[PDB]
């Protein structure tokens, strides 16, 4: 769930 | 598919993305790092290794809360290293981003506690980018609940270390931890299960090659994965108790995001 994990999303981006 | 080559790519990604590897840690743990074995040496180590933390400011917080803050910083750094490693695992970057997030959320602490074994011996652990060593007895001496955090990790580590794995093995074990198709809430379960089967097969063949003396090493490692899931579920419960009952122990936002709705 990208919406609930913006900080992990940013690391992945 | 070239499984020796997949193993090598994963090993190279692990050497590239983690600042600490097992050969390095053993070079240091032989012989020098600054030894934290009591409150005097904790305070000296803070002034040499984390100077900003105690340049006034939380310098007046309890030693346990200062240590806990430093541990949160280290976990934040390790999650970043694990994310870079995951992106280099063949196939991970082709997954849906929602699934990449889910696999990281559930896998990172299992991988952290596996990798923590490489810097532990029965007397303590190498910390601060190889520049400090904090004794197991010092950690047990902290007030509750903070003395309860590390001891189960040392217990896991002593038996994990007895398997005598090297970095070529551990890299594949960490990849297998991450590429797990039974995490809650995956979208493309079948794709992830096939990726898991592939990584696990790479691990099985590698252990046959690298550890011909130990015919049970693969099922031993499957059991260690299950032990790590349990260790993380318990750790998450303890972190919840700390965050809820200790006001100077608020969680860093990246860690809160990982633990939120985890177990
Ligand atoms: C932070 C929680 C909320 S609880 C938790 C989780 C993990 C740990 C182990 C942290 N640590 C000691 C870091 C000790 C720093 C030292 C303190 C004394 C003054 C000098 C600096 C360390 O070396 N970790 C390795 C990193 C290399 C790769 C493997 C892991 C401790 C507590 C979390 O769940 O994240």
């Amino acid at each position: 769930n990208t919406k609930n994990h913006p900080m992990l999303m940013n690391l992945l981006k | 598919a070239d499984l020796k080559s997949l193993a090598k790519r994963i090993y190279e990604a692990y050497l590239k993305n983690f600042n600490m590897n097992k050969v390095k840690a053993r070079v240091i743990l032989s012989g020098p790092p600054f030894v934290i074995h009591d409150m005097e040496t904790l305070c000296m180590a803070e002034k040499t290794l984390v100077a900003k933390l105690v340049a006034n400011g939380i310098q007046n917080k309890e030693a346990e809360v200062r240590i806990f803050h430093c541990c949160q910083c280290t976990s934040v750094e390790t999650v970043t290293e694990l994310t870079e490693f995951a992106k280099a695992i063949p196939g991970f970057a082709n997954l849906d981003l929602n699934d990449q997030v889910t696999l990281l959320k559930y896998g990172v602490y299992e991988a952290i506690f596996a990798m923590l074994s490489s810097v532990m011996n029965k007397d303590g652990m190498l910390v601060a980018y190889g520049n400090g060593f904090i004794t197991r007895e010092f950690l047990k001496s902290l007030r509750k609940p903070f003395c309860d955090i590390m001891e189960p990790k040392f217990d896991f580590a002593m038996k994990f270390n007895a398997l005598e794995l090297d970095d070529s093995d551990i890299s594949l074990f960490v990849a297998a931890i991450i590429c797990c198709g039974d995490r809650p809430g995956l979208l493309n379960v079948g794709h992830i299960e096939k990726m898991q089967e592939g990584i696990v097969h790479v691990l099985r063949l590698h252990l046959q090659s690298n550890h011909p003396d130990d015919i049970f090493l693969f099922p031993k490692l499957l059991q260690k994965m299950a032990d790590l899931r349990q260790l993380v579920t318990e750790h998450a419960q303890l972190v919840q108790i700390i965050k809820k009952t200790e006001s100077d122990a608020a969680l860093h936002p990246l860690l809160q995001e990982i633990y939120r709705d985890m177990y």
